[PDB]
């Protein structure tokens, strides 16, 4: 299920984002 | 202090013709459209099919205003 | 807090409404029947002569009233329940500041207007009713203060 | 007099006292971002968690390939928005081997796995991540595959021309003895002795 | 014991926008995907709940009669009332429902309204409609607006007046005194609380109904939290039961707000979650990823675009914008959009029927703005377009013409308009409170997204959200139930605790822990320490949490004593009440405010001082001039009639010539600059009146002529100086600048004819209708007869004659007034006095009897203003000249208790 985080959406908006499917775990 | 005036004109050309944003958004526009008529390498017959486009093409006698925009510019 | 208190009310109906609004403020508090300095053994003679029930209702939490409305069977009653210390505090009208054989510790003097309706005016107390009221406030022998 | 300095605005953080050296930091930063020492600077001076973390956020939203950064804003965060904070860092701090060694601590066999095997593709010439593999191996219920790491690190290390130290090897050694993982620290000692007969 | 605590650390500084939750867990078919720039993230339409096997919507035929009136039009019942029309008819239980927004929550309150009608029957009649009041308290003011309407349609057959409380204090407790169902908002209620004006008649309100009490989490919080502590403590303490009905979204923390409501879990608390929705939406959310806002504005205009072109004919979208100028701004944007790709055609296809009367409608309307969309399918909805023609928008609407409705937030409260998809674009508003730019409100973006899914046509609602994608979580947490109700009562507890203290009904620091006990800061500091600054360990040591409420307590009452509303010992822990905390409490102005007031507030202020003792309040502490306004601000400096002392690029001098742009009614440019002048004077004329107050009470006859005479002028927004029938709006504007560029007095008006007064006008059509007027003006002939009681004392009989013909429609149930009598220097108020000139009592003299004191320096005169509190350059000044005053001698002193030795009986 999708859950949101304030954490992870913190982290996703930042960068580049082609990279943000990198170094897995994802 | 005198680049702020034309600064503030050309907010307000983008506040006139965009349709009253916040200050990051008319800014970020004022960066974008200086900088791309700055940054044509004086290319002008281009600049409606671009920057009217993006102002939402009022006409071509504010297209007249807005060279003046880019004019008036300049461990 | 723990002596005698006559409270002086604009009407003949503001009498009521302020003795139970005493009443319903100390019962908000934890202090209910605080007014009462007697006991409910002692004043079942002097509750079944009334005829007003909510003066009964009111006299067993310790506070009476007065007012012309009143029979003087119910005033000189009040007026003995007063005077002998088993309630604490009367609520009488304007019109009864000079008809009261009882004066207390404490007058308080509610709201000193009237609705004139002659004229649709609340105009003010004379000021020799407020004297009177104030004048009250004497308890020679048993007070130090009024 | 002095703007776009990074030392002079440090400078003027640590002399004032630190509700002022606040208001210094934000000239500093209006003056200089993308400068992580002024950030860092700003994170010390606050004197709690919530504050560090959003200055820190604003830092990391403004200068984001910075390990220092990541590192600071990490080491305030309780392991699992830690490991999610360094997922993100990682991704874009890609080759700085401290940032994966502290996921690939902070994360589960299956995705440790897959972080050290991104680490090694992204950063090969490294040493920590393969010692990093075999305290992982032996800090899970696997013991034998140890050995199979080590042999496969100074192989494709060898393969790209690192020479062994042996120093820094039986440095990793000790360090991971001081860590208690005995039998990776064993085989690393073996092989490091054994490259650097009666002499 | 008592520990100061960090007031300003304790709140949650977003406001309505505090996240509790760090976790947001969506539906289960809800991905998400990173299109380009922007991540959408779809929530499928739940599938409702499948009935209950013994559960069915039970009609209108089997609840009671007396209801049956109510429900016109309405065969069956919803889902949700069917649940609790027995908690609701049968019980006398405060209740909590919390339903999906649009899911038939004030039909609810309609029954709960008419359990409190169905006790008062009057056998032979229909409605004993004087032994009983209803409050309906909604958040906003346009959805007041429509309860009104609503509550009196359906209450209609019962004869129960419904009206909206607004105006000015009197007209506040005449339309309380005269109505039944009594629609406000929670901040309107709370300041006649305050103020007192409903004191005669709470014992006759059995039954207030807070609609949308998730406005808990909003900075109006604290409104509602004292609200309702209030009403539960005199629950408590005065013992007659009053029900309170909390109508709210579903959203977590509903257990505390129903412990908050003294909601029985049990009978009283309804918890229905989104599935429960009746028309089901499925909720689409973009959250704009990139960094530079320009590219974030271009990408939500084609993101709009596509989500418009995604139901181009087969439904109506209803955009919600946050400007005015925006709506058509973003309307005419997508037309050329949709003009540019050549997809204009898709919303009007030749349904000739449908595309002629948008043709004949366009043609026919006066707004130039929405006579270029109306051809096409588009059209605009804001507050400012024309009562017709935002009428014929609702109309064309719901008749399914208009293929694109835009408009502000105030159509999603204002109309049931729901549409098929709702496009809310963009979740930034200007809020100029916070002096920027700061996100939606819970409030507003679920009442946007109920109107997705209109329950007729619709069998799934479609309700796009274009956002910020950092700004995404909140909003997901906000529409699926995860976004918990968080008390803002941290922000304003020592406004709260001073306008308990000046009610009275807190007087120590007992009763003030024992009132803080009744909010909902208690109950979410119980059950969420961590929040809220609580450790754990302070709740092992305090289980009741009383020493976090005394300390609570002692900080805001050390904020109040600081600035002198509360003279608060340490001591005792008693509290007295100072008149500035009178004030600050009647007028709802901050703390900090009143201590401006009280610094800044001299005798010897000008009119000059006046506007920046106003502009250096502390509801404008976030207003900061910004310099894309600049030049027009200097445009209004050099226009502007009263002199600003402050350089333009300090914040007090742009409230000061916002305040005076308003009055003047100079017409201006900027969005944030319009935004910034409604929000100082909807502040200004609350903080001129606490002006006003603090200046009469301590006496001060000039500067309460000022303040009162800018209060009058803040209200007509008018200068004085204008002409006075400006306040009657029903002339043309034309012949009254035509009576200001004849500038003769006013007062020369009254000895004309009708036809005397039509040529000097050189208007002899206008004549008679400026003569009705002038004589509708208020005009006060005072009379005195002053009698010297002592030498001392003197006793004015100040007899008052109406000289005005009484109209209800201009003066309304009362006409107030304010009796001033000041000294010869006019600087020393001697006695003020309000009068109240009620419409039964006009045309009569009223006979004013008061004591004005007469010093040894005796005075030539005194003097008598009678100004009216409403109307501009309605005074009447009396000289009570002290010429042929002979005052009484010196009375000789009283004779002495000469100490004799007291006296023995036997003597």
């Amino acid at each position: 299920a999708i859950v949101f985080n304030a954490t992870s959406e913190f982290c996703r908006t930042l960068g580049e984002i082609p990279t943000y499917g990198l170094a897995g775990n994802r | 202090k005198e680049t702020r005036e034309t600064y503030e004109v050309l907010l307000s050309f983008i506040q006139a013709a965009l349709g009253d944003q916040p200050r990051d958004i008319l800014c970020g526009a004022a960066d974008e459209v200086l900088a791309v008529l700055k940054n044509e390498k004086l290319r002008d017959k281009e600049r409606r099919k671009e920057i009217d486009l993006l102002l939402g093409q009022t006409d071509d006698t504010r297209y007249h205003v807005l060279v003046n925009l880019g004019k008036k510019i300049t461990i | 807090p723990k002596k005698p208190v006559i409270v002086f009310v604009p009407s003949r109906k503001q009498t009521r409404l302020t003795a139970i609004d005493i009443l319903t403020t100390c019962a908000a508090d934890i202090q209910r029947q605080r007014f009462l300095h007697c006991t409910e053994k002692d004043l079942i003679p002097y509750l079944e002569k009334l005829s007003d029930s909510t003066l009964k209702e009111t006299l067993l939490n310790g506070v009476g009233y007065l007012h012309e409305g009143l029979s003087p069977m119910e005033r000189r009653l009040v007026e003995q329940l007063f005077s002998s210390g088993a309630i604490q505090v009367v609520v009488a009208s304007r019109s009864l500041c000079w008809g009261m054989n009882v004066a207390a510790h404490l007058v308080i003097i509610m709201d000193t207007q009237y609705y004139n309706g002659k004229i649709h005016a609340y105009v003010d107390y004379p000021i020799y009713d407020v004297l009177q009221m104030v004048g009250h406030a004497n308890r020679p022998l048993q007070d130090d203060e009024g | 007099m002095c703007p776009k300095s990074e030392d002079v605005w440090l400078e003027a953080a640590r002399l004032q006292p630190g509700d002022t050296a606040k208001a210094v930091v934000a000239q500093a930063v209006r003056h200089l971002p993308q400068s992580v020492r002024i950030y860092i600077r700003a994170a010390e001076l606050e004197t709690d968690i919530r504050a560090k973390k959003r200055v820190l956020r604003k830092a990391l939203e403004h200068v984001p390939n910075s390990v220092r950064l990541w590192k600071a804003a990490v080491e305030l965060e309780e392991p699992e928005d830690a490991r999610i904070m360094l997922s993100r860092a990682v991704e874009c701090c890609p080759t700085s081997v401290e940032l994966w060694l502290a996921l690939a601590r902070l994360e589960t066999y299956e995705n440790a796995r897959k972080v050290l095997n991104k680490a090694r593709e992204n950063i090969p010439t490294d040493r920590h991540i393969w010692i990093t593999a075999a305290k992982l191996e032996e800090a899970n219920g696997n013991t034998q595959m140890v050995e199979k790491i080590i042999d496969r690190a100074i192989t494709s290390l060898r393969a790209n021309g690192v020479e062994i130290n042996r120093e820094q090897w039986i440095q990793d050694a000790e360090e991971c003895d001081r860590a208690g993982s005995v039998a990776t620290c064993q085989a690393v000692m073996r092989a490091v002795i054994g490259i650097g007969e009666e002499d | 014991p008592r520990q100061v605590l960090d007031l300003e650390d304790l709140v949650f500084t977003q406001g309505s926008h505090f996240m509790a939750n760090k976790r947001c867990q969506l539906p289960d078919g809800s991905f998400r995907r990173q299109r380009k720039g922007y991540e959408e993230v779809h929530v499928p339409a739940l599938k409702p709940k499948p009935f209950g096997s013994e559960e069915q919507l039970l009609p209108v035929e089997k609840l009671p009669k007396y209801a049956q009136a109510g429900f016109e039009g309405f065969k069956t019942l919803n889902r949700i009332q069917s649940k609790l029309y027995r908690a609701a008819l049968e019980t006398d239980e405060n209740l909590l429902l919390c339903a999906p927004t649009g899911a038939g929550k004030t039909n609810v309150a309609l029954m709960c309204m008419l359990r409190e009608i169905g006790k008062h029957i009057n056998m032979d009649g229909t409605i004993n409609v004087d032994d009983f009041k209803i409050i309906y308290i909604a958040p906003m003011r346009s959805l007041v607006q429509e309860m009104v309407g609503s509550f009196g349609k359906r209450l209609a057959t019962y004869g129960i007046t419904v009206a909206e409380l607004t105006g000015d204090h009197q007209l506040c407790k005449e339309e309380i005194s005269a109505t039944q169902i009594i629609v406000c908002t929670p901040e309107k209620w709370d300041i006649i609380t305050r103020k007192g004006g409903e004191r005669t008649y709470t014992q006759l309100v059995r039954l207030i109904i807070l609609d949308e009490i998730h406005l808990l989490h909003d900075d109006r919080g604290p409104v509602l939290e004292a609200l309702v502590a209030r009403a539960i403590r005199n629950i408590e303490m005065t013992q007659e039961d009053v029900r309170l009905i909390g109508l709210s979204a579903t959203l977590p923390n509903y257990e505390d707000v129903a412990t908050f409501l003294r909601v029985d879990p049990a009978k009283g608390l309804f918890y229905f979650d989104n599935s429960f929705r009746p028309v089901p939406l499925e909720q689409t959310y973009v959250g704009i990823t990139e960094k530079k806002a320009i590219k974030r504005f271009q990408i939500m205009n084609e993101i709009v675009y596509e989500k418009i072109m995604e139901h181009a004919g087969k439904n109506q979208v209803l955009v919600f914008v946050h400007s005015r100028k925006e709506t058509g701004k973003t309307a005419r944007a997508i037309r050329d959009m949709c003009l540019e790709k050549d997809t204009l055609g898709l919303f009007l296809r030749e349904g000739s029927a449908s595309t002629e009367v948008l043709r004949t409608e366009a043609e026919q309307c006066k707004n130039l703005e929405l006579k270029d969309l109306l051809p096409y399918g588009f059209a605009i909805h804001h507050a400012g377009m024309t009562r017709v023609d935002r009428t014929l928008v609702e109309d064309l609407f719901a008749d399914k013409h208009i293929q694109v409705l835009v408009s502000t937030a105030t159509l999603a409260w204002g109309v049931n308009l729901p549409a098929h998809t709702v496009i809310i674009k963009g979740t930034q508003v200007y809020s100029p409170e916070k002096g920027r730019w700061t996100e939606l409100g819970a409030l507003d973006i679920l009442q946007m997204l109920g109107r997705a899914g209109r329950p007729q046509y619709d069998t799934k609602g479609e309700g796009i959200l274009i956002t910020s994608h950092g700004e995404l979580q909140y909003y997901l947490s906000l529409l699926n139930q995860q976004l918990p109700i968080e008390s803002q009562m941290v922000s304003k507890l020592p406004d709260m605790l001073n306008a308990e203290i000046v009610l009275g009904n807190v007087q120590n620091a007992k009763d003030a822990v024992n009132w803080l006990g009744y909010a909902y800061l208690y109950i979410r500091m119980l059950r969420s320490p961590t929040l809220y600054g609580i450790s754990h360990d302070d709740l092992k040591g305090d289980p009741l949490l009383d020493q976090r409420r005394l300390d609570l307590v002692h900080t805001a009452a050390l904020m109040l004593d600081k600035n002198n509303l509360v003279k608060y010992d340490k001591k005792t822990g008693n509290f007295q009440v100072t008149e500035l905390g009178r004030i600050a409490s009647h007028y709802y102005i901050t703390n900090d405010t009143v201590q401006t007031y009280n610094q800044l507030l001299k005798p010897t202020l000008s009119e000059i001082e006046l506007f920046r003792v106003f502009s250096l309040s502390s509801e404008f502490k976030n207003i900061t001039v910004r310099e894309e306004e600049k030049l027009e601000l200097q445009k209004l400096l050099e226009r502007v009639p009263i002199p600003v002392k402050e350089s333009i690029e300090e914040p007090s001098a742009k409230i000061n010539v916002l305040l005076q742009a308003f009055i003047s009614q100079l017409k201006l440019e900027g969005f944030a600059l319009m935004a910034d002048m409604v929000y100082v004077t909807q502040s200004a004329g609350r903080l001129m009146r606490a002006i006003f107050e603090i200046v009469l009470n301590r006496g001060w006859a000039q500067l309460t002529d000022k303040t009162l005479n800018l209060c009058k002028m803040i209200d007509k927004r008018m200068w004085q100086s204008m002409c006075p029938l400006r306040q009657f709006r029903k002339l043309p504007e034309e012949v009254v600048k035509k009576i200001e560029k004849k500038n003769f007095p006013f007062e020369r008006l009254y000895d004309l004819n009708h036809n005397e007064i039509g040529e000097l006008i050189r208007m002899p059509k206008m004549g008679k209708t400026i003569h009705k007027y002038v004589h509708l003006f208020p005009k006060l002939e005072l009379s005195v007869h002053l009698q010297p009681i002592t030498r001392s004392t003197l006793k004015v009989e100040l007899t008052i004659t109406p000289d005005f013909q009484w109209d209800e429609k201009v003066h309304g149930s009362s006409e107030a007034f304010w009796i001033l009598v000041e000294d010869v220097d006019s600087e020393v108020i001697l006695h003020h006095e309000y009068f109240l000139l009620k419409a039964k009592y006009a045309q009569d003299e009223h006979l004013i009897t008061f004591f004005v004191p007469v010093f040894e320096p005796l005075p030539p005169q005194y003097f008598i203003r009678v100004v009216s509190d409403r109307w501009l350059s309605c005074e009447t000044q009396l000289p009570v000249s002290f010429r042929h005053l002979i005052l009484p001698e010196k009375y000789p002193p009283p004779t002495e208790l000469l100490d004799l030795q007291p006296l023995p009986v036997s003597a």
